[PDB]
């Protein structure tokens, strides 16, 4: 009925996919009130928040 | 005759026509003016039944009015619909993309009951889309045609069934209303009578009788003759009307606590109260005609009756007992017989007036619901009709009928015949009719009551055989919707001239003669036995005194399109179907030559199609140009008819009109004054006359292929004009406004040659597939740039160019001149939609010559693509020097049973070269019944053979034997119709004579330029990553299950793997195979297709733990 | 007992448990398989699963509110029945009762309707796909050809063999790179037939 | 069994999913019936389209805008919450409703 | 209050807040009452002067008041096809821009490698062609042991050398 052209609300970037030199990260460890523990990788120049939504 | 500006077309007919053909658009125009209430319909119904002249709008307003609230404190009434004038004329509405309507005014009236007040006002009820002079609506600039619809009429339908095991005859009744609740009856394998009401289980009918209020004494008194009824009264196991009423309440309504008054009034409110049950006036008339309850009374109070229910049960039990007639107490007797639901006295025609009236009624119900809602909330003494009435659901109902429905279709205009036969069409499928998948093979057949009410030939040959028909030539439509047909009344063996219109029931009652039977010059028959048509569709031999009706003419059964095939009665029915379907796919050429042998139904089908300018009053032509004719009338005034010059049709052809009068002529009223697309001097002309040979030639015409000549490309014989259009629109997006200007981002200068100072192309500039039509550039903003493009921009100094180019480019394969640019704008106060600031349409027209791949056809269903266009020197030429123009194969004639083309070829040669029958020693005995002035004819004499009364084989043999020589003494075609062709390529004559003659072939709209597409890499889909489909896109081909089975049967595994992975779904694989092909490397191995991972995500989302293992 | 022993032996022989027939956590299909796509001009298009998920989430939040508020049994039981009907209509629409309709009174397309019939995944996309490098035309008779030959029109053959002709007319130095070669092919300059 | 879907297959086993499998597949709990903000067209927080649960919309470009390169990869934006990776992980990550 | 508030909060797919739902309903009632009296559809100017706002604001409200269509209706009336299979993915990999980008990177690597080592390292660190991280002028000067004015002079000379047509033609065709 038509030739309709639609796009989702985002843009695709295309750089190289390298995995040898990345920005450094350090892993925090949050524990809920369930007795279950989760690990999230933040950045080095980043303040660790006290409560994280797991 | 009877049309004043006519070409003299001599006829072979031997019968006198008592009745002329009716107006061919009276199926549409009379129905719509019935819906309006026009004074022409008023005087017609005045002279044919003036006891109740009511239009569709007055009927809807009376059956709605008056609306009352719950307490009965006040009431609202409508009356007197009235239309204003049309706000814009037809060509202006077609050009400005606005609908063609007229305002509607209704005199409302609000009455206070207890206090006593009347507040009469005048309410505007929206704009009503009116119908033009040719039966077409105009909706948003396009031209739409609402086709008719065959539905099964409401009534009572007795039918019988035979048991498989016991082999007893089981009878059954269904009474089916409109919008009501069904109720049935039965006689089972035992002696019980079911009453299965509103699709419920079963009860004995004596339960329903007691719930209606009949005692067992009353049941044995009324049904005293019926062993079945007294047996079921013995087996009813239920006494007490209240007990039986509670029983049917419990069987009908499950889960509700039964009260006495609600259980009592449930059945009454379900059936005998007009709000929830109304078989229409047609249904009430049908019930009264079947049972015999009333005869002289006019139809009113169209709800059911307990008398009707007990008469239905009486009819059923007498049909099961085995009676043949039955008298209802209080009415005349009727015969007792089962009903056929495919009889044409049981299928009514719900035409355009009734369809639009149904949509108005649906809108008025939703309006009156909110009227009786808001009547009670806001107080009394403050309300007025203009605050009570909300016309939004009514106007939305009309708009949602005219758009987005499957009965309001796009008008199919390639030519006048297609435009005419898109109306006069009875589509049996639609809302309220049967679907396509669930339609049985019983309803798709030709019932023997279609004789004169439908065409047995013309149906679509696809998966719609029998579900779409077309009206016959002489047929009409009843006030109710039954399809009448005219018959001559013969009184005591003398055929009179008075014409009686009989529907299918009366045609079954009487006995009808045949049209080509020997009248004895006053009305008497000649032979003492007459072939007739009896009641059940049987054909007998009845003596000439029981005959009491006769047909008006032969070709009463055929349609409009089937009436233009010469020698129809020699073709087979499948090939006649293909001919009648391909006659309305022809394209308008640039020259439009009239056929050398036709039938009589060409002038009338042209001046009634509407694409021919017809003079309204007589006068003398004052000035002719290519744009207008101004006739000077007999009393002072003058009238200038404009012309449509090179206007695009719906399907992309051309709609040129050119005058055929001189600047001093005298015209009469009704005379053709200007041709159309496919007409020539008044009459229809869909093709050209081409000299044919019926030999097989070197394999180029093998299995329906055709070889032309180059003369038809040199002299522009089969050349048409096609016009496209392209549309872009500049709206205001979020980041700014789009701009139509020639300042495009990064592009060469040379592609901006033909563009003007402000965007759009100049008129006359030739375009090509890839060129710029409208230069539009959208704002982009600031995004992330790659370092490589950043370095290139810093090298060459250009800026970021913050606006993105999305122009309008002409798509692939198109070319041709630019005809006109139609540009709308916001600043000129044009009614663009929300957001659009400027819309511009560009028309590109090209002139297509004939080429191999284009599809040609004749009239008798012999189509075929063009295989090779030879040069004009290597064609088989006659002994005189004339080359032939097409060469048709001879293996497709005998096994397809269409020798209408051979007889048309012979008569075409006779009508081309002329004849003179030597009446020196009297008229010879083949021509004893030829008319006068068919004994001689000049060359290029147009003749006409009508459909079932045409030129006989003996007359064709005689006319073939006596023609007249070309220029010298040379008769090129001997008595058999065959000529001694030479061979233009090797030189020697062909060893045996070959049939030649003139055949009328036409060019079909299945052209090779519109069908070819290809794709290497284009757009891809959204959810799954497969390519798109269709020539409107780039579009890929579909490689389905059967092709997968063929590849597996071959054993090609790698071909199948690369067809299903790196060509459809391997998203990381398509770019790798493209770069490997471009760099010249080897093709990589495929990966997992995308659709399988989509499948795994759906299966995991249905709470199933699908996990793929490893080893 | 045989017809019961079928499913009882099925639950007994494996390491399955029958407790998976009731649910405590519906899963949610990822948002690229039920997309919200903006058309040309601000019209949106959703995929009818967002309505079913929205009804489940709305009724579950309302039920959490009613339970933590404290409500009578009639209200809470009606809410639980509504939540159950919503999840049933999500997994299979039109199985128990009336189908949930959208606008214009058409039934919505639930999760199980992506899988069944001729329009499902298994028959519409897994077994028969659209393909690249393909095209159609209308056939005519070629009675001078040999048995292993077919005539191909040049306008279709150019579009089918476009990457091969781009590689070859870069390698023969008719163009400098892939972009200019593609521009030359789409404008159909007359070297491309001698390459083709 | 592995789920990276590289072409080393031997089986395809279907079972009956338990709740401790569902809340081990999922990447976070969707708990609002919101899809997209009506004015700015960005996916709402904890909705049906939330980038914190289903991954980011723009390739290697987080939501609030603090990290925008391929240099930052697999890091969690401590203000907004989205991890920075490709945008094709929005067809591969599921959520759950409690 | 609870029924109308929750109908505003839940009746729509893209959620519109309560105050904008209020002004949409007010605009609808105003437009209906004006359409009844006029006998015509009211213009945005008449609606704007009625509601005491601007016609741009009226257009924005009528823009926000639109409901999405569905991807699952069969836009082919034969039922064979649905609307979701007629939409071009306008943000996909175009399969010739990727190979063109790869060839551009190859050619840029070649032209950068046909220079002096210090100038090539300066250009790579200046435009971030090493690892996608552009470096600062003082950072390049620190890691190469010279001053920032020397670094920017070397950069200007190298940019002139690359801008010269002898090295620049094979990249000039790409843009
Ligand atoms: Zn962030």
């Amino acid at each position: 009925d038509r030739v309709l052209r639609g796009s989702r609300l985002g843009a695709v970037s295309y750089e190289t996919d390298r995995n040898h030199d990345l920005a450094p990260r350090q892993i925090a460890r949050y524990r809920t009130d369930n007795g279950e523990e989760f690990e999230v990788p933040f950045a080095d120049d980043a303040e660790i928040p006290g409560t994280w939504l797991c | 005759n009877s049309v004043p500006g006519a070409p003299n077309r001599v006829s072979f007919a031997k019968l006198r026509e008592p009745l002329e053909v009716p107006g061919l658009l009276d199926v549409q125009t009379d129905s719509f003016e019935w819906l309006i209430g026009s004074p022409r319909w008023r005087e017609s119904a005045a002279e044919r039944g003036d006891v109740n002249p009511v239009g569709g709008l007055e009927e809807v307003l009376y059956e709605l009015s008056p609306i009352e609230d719950f307490s009965g404190s006040m009431s609202l009434s409508f009356s007197d619909p009235r239309f204003d004038d049309v706000k814009a004329p037809v060509d202006e509405c077609k050009d400005k993309d606005m609908t063609y309507a007229a305002p509607l005014f209704v005199t409302a009236e609000f009455i206070n009951n207890n206090t006593g007040e009347i507040k009469s006002q005048t309410v505007f009820m929206g704009d009503f889309p009116m119908m033009t002079e040719k039966g077409t609506f105009i909706i948003n600039g396009t031209e739409r045609v609402v086709v008719s619809q065959l539905v099964r009429s409401p009534g009572v339908y007795f039918d019988e069934t035979i048991d498989k095991s016991t082999d007893k005859t089981l009878h059954s009744v269904k009474v089916i209303p409109s919008r009501g609740a069904w109720l049935e009856f039965d006689v089972d394998k035992r002696d019980t009578v079911g009453v299965r009401i509103d699709r419920k289980r079963r009860q004995p009918v004596t339960v329903l009788l007691k719930a209606l209020g009949w005692t067992s004494e009353q049941i044995v008194e009324r049904f005293g003759f019926s062993e079945i009824m007294r047996s079921t009264l013995e087996k009813d196991n239920t006494v007490g009307t209240d007990e039986a009423l509670l029983d049917i309440y419990r069987k009908l309504r499950p889960g509700e606590p039964p009260t006495k008054e609600s259980a009592q009034t449930l059945l009454e409110n379900l059936f005998f109260k007009e709000k929830r049950y109304d078989l229409a006036r047609v249904g009430r008339y049908k019930v009264n005609k079947k049972l015999g309850l009333h005869v002289g009374e006019p139809i009113t109070s169209s709800t059911l009756t307990e008398e009707d229910v007990v008469a239905t049960i009486e009819y059923l039990v007498r049909l099961h007992e085995g009676q043949t007639t039955m008298t209802v107490p209080g009415g005349v007797e009727v015969p007792v017989e089962t009903d056929d639901i495919d009889h044409f006295g049981n299928r009514r025609l719900r035409t355009v007036g009734e369809l639009i009236q149904n949509q108005i009624r649906v809108g008025m119900s939703r309006m009156e619901r909110v009227v009786r809602e808001r009547m009670t909330t806001q107080d009394v003494e403050a309300i007025t009709p203009q605050t009570l009435i909300n016309i939004r659901p009514v106007v939305a109902a009309i708009k949602e009928f005219f758009g987005t429905s499957q009965l309001s279709q796009f008008m199919d205009q390639n030519n006048p015949l297609s435009g005419l036969t898109h109306k006069r069409r009875l589509s049996a499928l639609g809302p309220g009719g049967l679907s396509r998948e669930r339609a049985g093979l019983e309803v798709r057949d030709v019932h023997p009551s279609h004789y004169g009410r439908m065409c047995p030939i013309e149906t679509p040959e696809g998966p719609n055989i029998g579900l779409i028909g077309s009206l016959s030539v002489y047929a009409r439509v009843n006030p109710f919707g039954f399809i009448e047909t005219p018959y001559r009344k013969v009184v005591d063996g003398v055929v009179s001239d008075e014409i009686v219109y009989l529907t299918a029931d009366e045609e079954d009652r009487h006995v009808v003669a045949q049209a080509n039977s020997p009248i004895d010059a006053d009305g008497r028959f000649v032979e003492p036995r007459v072939l007739v048509r009896r009641k059940a569709g049987e054909v007998e031999y009845v003596p000439s005194s029981e005959v009491d009706y006769m047909d008006v003419s032969p070709r009463q059964m055929v349609s409009v399109a089937t009436a233009m095939i010469p020698f129809l009665e020699h073709d087979d029915a499948n090939r006649a179907l293909m001919g009648a379907n391909m006659q309305r796919q022809a394209v308008p050429l640039v020259r439009s030559e009239a056929p050398l042998v036709g039938t009589g139904m060409e002038l009338r089908a042209a001046i009634d199609a509407g694409d021919v300018v017809v003079a309204e009053e007589s006068g003398v032509i004052e000035e002719v140009s290519a744009d207008y004719i101004t006739v000077m009338h007999d009393n002072g005034t003058r009238r200038t008819y404009r012309m449509r010059k090179f206007a695009r049709s719906n399907h992309g052809t051309c709609a040129n009109q050119c005058p055929i009068v001189d600047a001093g002529d005298r015209v009469e009223a009704g005379q053709v004054i200007a041709d159309g697309p496919c007409t020539d001097d008044g009459e229809m002309a869909l093709g050209k006359n081409l000299l044919v040979a019926i030999m097989p030639w070197e394999g180029h015409n093998y299995e329906d292929a055709i070889i032309l000549s180059n003369r038809l490309v040199e002299e522009d014989v089969l050349t048409s004009i096609h016009i496209e259009e392209h549309e872009i629109d500049a709206r205001d997006t979020k980041l700014g406004a789009e701009e139509i200007t020639r300042d495009i981002p990064n592009i060469s200068d040379e592609v901006l040659a033909d563009l003007d100072e402000r965007g759009i192309v100049r008129i006359g500039a030739e375009v090509r597939d890839g060129d710029i039509l409208v230069g539009k550039v959208t704002p982009k903003g600031e995004t992330e740039l790659t370092p490589e493009e950043r370095l290139l921009r810093a090298i060459f100094g250009e800026k970021a160019r913050e606006v993105r180019d999305t122009s309008l480019k002409v798509p692939h394969g198109e070319s041709g001149k630019v005809i006109g640019i139609r540009v709308f704008s916001r600043e000129d106060e044009d009614e663009l939609p929300a957001g659009v600031n400027e819309l511009v349409r560009v028309y590109v027209a090209q002139k297509r010559k004939i080429s191999d791949g284009d599809k040609l056809a004749g009239r008798h269903g012999n189509k075929g693509v063009i295989g090779k266009i030879l040069p004009v020197e290597d064609m088989p030429f006659l002994a005189d020097g004339t080359p032939v123009d097409i060469i048709l194969n001879t293996h497709g004639v005998p096994r397809r049973m269409n020798i209408g083309q051979i007889l048309e070829t012979h008569l075409g040669w006779c009508a081309h070269s002329g004849w003179k029958v030597d009446a020196a020693k009297g008229v010879p005995d083949w021509a004893a019944r030829l008319p006068d002035e068919l004994l001689e004819a000049q060359p290029n004499a147009i003749v006409s053979t009508p459909v079932f009364d045409g030129a006989q084989e003996a007359e064709l043999q005689g006319l073939l034997s006596c023609t007249l020589p070309n220029r010298d003494g040379d008769v090129l075609v001997d008595a058999d119709g065959k000529a001694m062709l030479f061979d233009g390529r090797s030189g020697e004559p062909f060893p045996y004579p070959v049939t030649v003659g003139y055949m009328y072939i036409m060019k079909l709209h299945h052209l090779v330029d519109d069908k070819i597409h290809a794709r290497s890499t284009g757009p891809y889909s959204m959810i799954t990553q497969q390519p798109l489909g269709g020539k409107a896109q780039f579009g890929g081909q579909r490689f389905g299950e059967m092709e997968c089975w063929a590849m597996q049967a071959y054993g090609a595994a790698y071909t199948l793997q690369e067809l299903l992975t790196i060509k459809s779904d391997d998203t990381v694989g398509r770019v790798k195979v493209y770069e490997a092909i471009v760099k010249g490397e080897n093709i990589p191995e495929p990966g997992i297709p995308e659709s399988f991972k989509v499948l795994l995500k759906e299966l995991q989302s249905l709470c199933l733990n699908v996990e793929v293992l490893s080893s | 007992a045989l017809k019961r022993l079928k499913v009882v032996a099925a639950f007994q022989q494996s390491g399955n448990s029958p407790m998976g027939m009731v649910l405590d956590a519906v899963p949610v299909i990822p948002p690229e398989l039920r997309p919200m796509v903006q058309l040309d001009g601000g019209r949106f298009a959703t995929s009818d699963l967002n309505d079913l998920y929205r009804r489940v989430i709305n009724r579950n939040n309302r039920l959490k509110r009613l339970i933590d508020l404290g409500a009578p049994e009639i209200i809470v039981n009606n809410e639980k029945r509504m939540l159950q009907e919503s999840v049933d209509a999500l997994f299979d629409n039109g199985r128990r009762g009336r189908p949930v309709t959208g606008p214009g009174n058409r039934p919505l397309k639930s999760l199980s309707d992506l899988l069944k019939g001729k329009q499902g995944r298994f028959r519409q996309n897994l077994l028969g796909k659209r393909v690249d490098y393909s095209g159609r035309s209308v056939i005519v008779v070629g009675p001078q050809l040999k048995l292993h030959q077919c005539g191909l029109p040049k306008l279709m053959a150019l579009e089918l063999f476009k990457p091969f002709v781009m590689k070859r007319l870069v390698d023969l130095n008719h163009a400098q790179n892939i972009k200019s070669a593609k521009r030359m092919v789409e404008r159909q300059r007359p070297q491309v037939w001698d390459v083709l | 069994g592995a789920m990276l879907d590289v072409n080393f297959f031997d089986e395809l086993r279907i079972g009956l999913a338990t709740a401790e499998d569902i809340r081990q597949w999922s990447y976070g709990e969707v708990k609002k019936p919101e899809t997209i903000n009506y004015r700015t067209l960005k996916p709402e927080k904890d909705g049906l389209f939330c980038e914190k649960i289903f991954g980011p919309t723009r390739d290697w470009e987080c939501y609030c805008g603090k990290y925008k390169r391929v240099r930052f990869k697999g890091i969690i934006c401590e203000r907004c919450g989205v991890e920075v990776t490709r945008a094709k992980v929005r067809r591969e990550r599921m959520g759950h409703i409690e | 209050q609870a029924i109308t508030r929750a109908m505003a909060d839940q009746a729509r797919t893209i959620r519109i807040p309560v105050h904008m739902v209020e002004v949409i309903n007010k605009l609808g009632r105003i437009q209906r009452e004006l359409l009844q009296d006029l006998g015509r559809e009211p213009t945005p100017e008449e609606l704007a002067k009625e509601m005491d706002i601007t016609p741009e604001k009226v257009l924005e409200i009528q823009q926000y008041a639109r409901e999405p269509i569905s991807l699952d209706q069969t836009i082919g009336d034969e039922g064979d096809s649905q609307l979701g299979d007629f939409i071009e993915d306008s943000e996909a990999v175009v399969a010739v821009d990727a190979v063109s980008f790869t060839l551009l990177q190859d050619q840029l690597q070649s032209v950068l490698d046909t220079l002096s080592e210090r100038e090539a390292g300066v250009v790579r660190l200046r435009f971030g062609l090493t690892d996608g991280q552009p470096r600062t002028l003082d950072e390049i000067g620190q890691v190469y042991g010279v001053t920032r004015e020397r670094i920017r002079q070397i950069e200007s000379k190298t940019m002139s050398k690359l801008r010269h047509p002898s090295r620049s033609q094979v990249l000039r065709d790409y843009l």
